[PDB]
C-alpha cells in the first residue's frame, strides 16, 4: 500500500478500516 | 507508540495491523 | 431527547470522543 | 457486545464509557 | 469525561454527538 | 446524476461543508 | 424538517444553504 | 467563542452542551 | 457558496458531496 | 473477521486511506 | 462497479487497489 | 493543484467541480 498521516480520529477510523470485526485497542501514550 | 508516531510520522497499513484484536 | 443506533465507523469516533487520550478497545466479537 | 449496547440496540453516552481504558 | 481538541468538521460531528436530535446551532466567530 | 439520502452525522458534515464560517443550525425537530 | 427535505426524502445543495445562518 | 476555543484550546463535551438545540 | 479549507480525507469528502454519483477523480500533485 | 459494506461516503475514505499520494478514481456509474 | 465488488456486496482491502492510480 | 491549493489555500464547491466524472 501507501504510507498515511493519521492523527486524532482519522487514526481510529484506520483501525476500523484495517482490523475491523476482529476489532482493536487504542492506546495512546500517556 | 502508534497514536504518537502515525501523526508525527507515516505508518502503513501494515503497522496499524499490530494492533488489531 | 433520544440517543442513537451507532454502527461501524460512527461507533469508533463516538468512543474516540469520549474516551480520548485514556483511548479505549473496540472488541465486536465480544 | 458494545455493537448490542449500542448499535443493534441503543446507549447512553455514559455506557460509551463502559469500553475506555 | 475527557476534554477534546476540535477542528472543523470534528467540531461539527462533536455537536452531533453531544446533542443529537435535540439539535445545535454552529456558530463561528465571524 | 441525483442526489443522496444523508442521515445523522452526513447531513451535519454536508451543512458545515456547505454553509462554513456563516454556520449553520441544525434543528431536527423541525 | 431538514430530516425530511434531506434524509427522509432527498434534497439539491441548494436546499442546505436554506440552514445556513 | 466555542469554535475559536475547542480548536486553539481544549473544550470538554460538557462544553459543547452549551450548545444544544 | 463559501470557500473551504480541505486536507486529506476531508477534501475526498468534498469531492463526493460535490460530485456524487456522477463520480470523481483524486489527483494529488507527485 | 469478515469485511464488509462500504457505502457512499465510508467507501471513499476507504479509497483514500488505501491508495493516498497515487490517488484514485471514484466512478460508481461503472 | 466499485459499488459492486464493495458496497453491494463485499471487497477485499486488496480489492479497493484496483482503483489506485 | 486542487489537492494542494485546496489545503494550503481555501476553494470552493464550484472549484472543486472542476474534478466531477
Ligand atoms: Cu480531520
Ligand atoms: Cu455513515
Amino acid at each position: 500500500f501507501v504510507n498515511q498521516h493519521l492523527c486524532g480520529s482519522h487514526l481510529v477510523e484506520a483501525l476500523y478500516l484495517v482490523c475491523g470485526e476482529r476489532g482493536f485497542f487504542y492506546t495512546p501514550k500517556t | 507508540g502508534i497514536v504518537e508516531q502515525c501523526c508525527t510520522s507515516i505508518c502503513s497499513l501494515y503497522q496499524l495491523e499490530n494492533y488489531c484484536n
